[PDB]
RNA sequence: GUAAGUUUAGAUUAUAGCCAAAAGAGGGAGCUCUUCUGGAACGGAAAAAACCUUUAAUAGUGAAUAAUUAACAACA
């Protein structure tokens, strides 16, 4: 046995097993090959229903055709007017998906929805705790609301 | 995808049967896994009120192994409820009286202290030996690897391994 | 073998950064079970309702008593007897007549 | 405002096709065996 | 406390990356703890410094009076030296300024990822 | 660094804590006092007025964090 040779044993090796990653040059070729097929897939329109994740206000909304989204605040936009959401991080297809880093390019994805209704929130009861609470120490919250209907999701082969 | 609503609900909410081998396996590690399977925590859509628990089958409970001296040091305490009804039994004595009692007690204690625990115990099947009813095998969907890898004995070691192993010192 | 996860169970996963590098593309074509790894339909030539009726067999004293009936029901479904017991009128009336159902 | 009743809404999202790739079921991600042999089957 | 604590060493300069010459002009201080259950003098200093809100950015000069005041409240603040890679902002660019967490105040925001 | 302060005129109410933690004095345990400091969660320490993290309070099926009952036989 050569100098400083340690046979593998329970304590010689860690419980985890070391792995070797593939070489980059061939791996980069794999990256392009997948992209070329995907670009054809987008060009061929080989997809049906699509789902897109859109970040609006302080919330992330996964979206699909015919979806209805309620926003708990006013938008200042008249009902029946189509609007485009500008922050989309993910879109899905039948056999493929696109992931933003952290967002996709505006050219690749365009999403439009329409405002359906402007409404408020049903009363919410707020009552702080105090000795001798009494029944008249009550406050109601009717914060505004708005309704949005998803109209279209558009993608193009702009890879 | 594209399946009918009711069949999809039936499949998603269906209960699965699992088989566990207790030979030379610590019940505590098995109990932790058993609780996960019994309660239904092994599903991605687990919910507290969905009653998604799964059937667990445990065999070879007679041959379980306890680390350290837990066989003689671990004492189970129960009270009949009458004066002087306090009973203390060591783990070794309990195993001699009933091989399956220890496993059931550990699982019961690990399980949540709620009404659903009693129902979960019904779904649990404990067999002292390898014998199982055939219908259970048909119900059984998958078997789970033993939590603890069993060390080999000197006789179990292969002859080739002995040759490979060097002699540290010469007597 | 660029994918880091097995492709044999759910679907083949092909991970590829875009040329610009701004996007990560995942291609997930579904994989069907091999023919050799499936079992044939039962060759030998009964409705589940009949099986359910047979399971809750009426054998002793014609129809069995409520307790044994609950026990027989409990055994079949691996449930406790407490679940099967009825409830009083007070709570029964309280039950909502028109529960909402979405999707 | 619309004629729709103003009461608490359980879910702020309505979709008629929640699933596109199929809903998860227990058989998902479970590896098969040659001849579809069930566990412990000697064959 | 001995004054040696505030006398830096060459190793200390390397660790904190502060040049003994051309010392940084402005301190960045943010409150990260509560003044409740603290003596009155500590409470007064925080109010005087304007750090009423926690995690609130404040621009202050690296002068002895500020340095003396900051030392009193040292444990309740985080001190970072301000850096101006592009120099002081101009009047036209005053609306395009942006301060990064690294301590660099850019005078032009181009809305492009640093990557 | 910061925005209150002094004087003149009119006028009352409050003027009894609790516990923790320091400094003393009686003392020798522990107590008994005098003096200084802090406190009044919806979080945590098991439940926990008095300890720790906590600037007010608003809707949201968001996000980053603070304190946080656990800890790993001896001989040259």
């Amino acid at each position: 046995y050569p100098q400083g040779y340690v046979p593998k044993t329970s304590l010689s090796s860690p419980p985890w097993q070391e792995v070797v990653l593939p070489d980059p040059v061939e791996e980069t070729r794999h990256h392009a090959e997948v992209v070329k097929r995907v670009n054809e897939l987008i060009a061929t329109g080989q997809y049906g229903r699509l789902f897109a994740v859109v970040h609006f206000a302080s919330h992330q909304w996964k979206v699909t055709a015919e979806d209805l989204i309620l926003i708990e605040n006013e938008l200042d936009i008249k009902c029946g007017e189509r609007i485009r959401l500008e922050k989309v991080l993910l879109v899905g297809a039948d056999n493929f998906t696109l992931l933003g880093k952290p967002l996709l390019r505006k050219e690749l994805v365009r999403v439009e929805a329409t405002v359906i209704e402007k409404t408020e929130s049903w009363p919410k009861i707020n009552m702080k705790f105090r000795k001798r609470k009494n029944f008249r120490k009550k406050k109601i919250i009717v914060n505004p609301q708005t309704i949005l209907r998803i109209n279209t999701i558009e993608i193009a082969p702009r890879l | 995808s594209s399946f009918s609503r009711a069949p999809q609900q039936w499949a998603t909410f269906a209960r699965m049967w699992y088989l566990l081998d207790g030979k030379m396996q610590p019940p505590g590690k098995l109990a932790v896994i058993a609780s996960n399977k019994l309660q239904g925590l092994n599903k991605p859509v687990y919910h507290q009120l969905s009653d998604c628990g799964d059937h667990v089958v445990i065999i070879n409970t007679r041959h379980i192994a306890f680390s350290g001296n837990k066989w003689e040091q671990k004492v189970y305490s129960s009270h009949t409820g009458y004066p002087g009804g306090f009973r203390q039994v060591t783990a070794a004595q309990l195993h001699r009286k009933d091989p399956v009692a220890i496993v059931k007690l550990a699982i019961y204690g690990m399980l949540p202290k709620n009404l659903h625990r009693r129902t979960m115990m019904q779904r649990l099947h404990l067999f002292p030996d390898e014998d199982i009813p055939e219908d259970i095998l048909k119900n059984l969907v998958e078997e789970l690897p033993q939590p603890r890898r069993v060390p080999k004995r000197l006789d179990e070691y292969t002859q080739e391994e002995i040759e490979a192993f060097p002699r540290v010192w010469t007597p | 073998t660029y994918s880091s996860l097995p492709d044999d169970y759910n679907c083949q996963v092909d991970l590829a950064l875009t040329a610009d590098g701004r996007t990560i593309v995942c291609y997930h074509p579904s994989v069907d079970i091999p023919y050799e790894h499936t079992k044939p339909i039962p060759q030998p030539d009964e409705t589940h309702e009949q099986i359910l009726k047979a399971k809750l067999e009426v054998r002793k004293s014609k129809q069995l008593e409520q307790g044994p009936m609950i026990e027989q029901l409990s055994k079949v479904f691996y449930t406790t007897k407490h679940r099967w017991y009825p409830h009083g009128q007070y709570h029964n009336r309280r039950k909502k007549l028109n529960p909402p159902r979405d999707r | 405002q619309s004629g729709l009743d103003v009461i608490r809404i359980r879910k702020p999202f309505h979709t008629d096709n929640p699933s596109i790739q199929g809903q998860w079921h227990p058989f998902t991600n479970k590896r098969t065996a040659l001849h579809g042999l069930r566990p412990r089957e000697l064959r | 406390i001995p004054d040696k604590v505030f006398q830096p060493k060459p190793e200390d300069h390397e660790k904190y990356g502060g040049d003994p010459q051309n010392p940084h002009k402005l301190h960045i201080v943010t409150r990260i703890r509560s003044t409740k259950r603290r003596p009155y003098w500590e409470k007064d200093t925080i109010k005087m410094l304007g750090l009423q809100k926690a995690h609130s950015p404040q621009i202050h000069k690296n002068i002895p009076s500020v340095n003396a005041k900051l030392k009193v409240v040292k444990h309740l603040i985080r001190i970072q030296p301000l850096k101006l890679p592009q120099g002081l902002p101009t009047e036209e660019t005053m609306s395009s300024t942006c301060l990064k967490s690294t301590g660099e105040l850019v005078v032009q925001w181009h809305l492009k990822p640093v990557e």
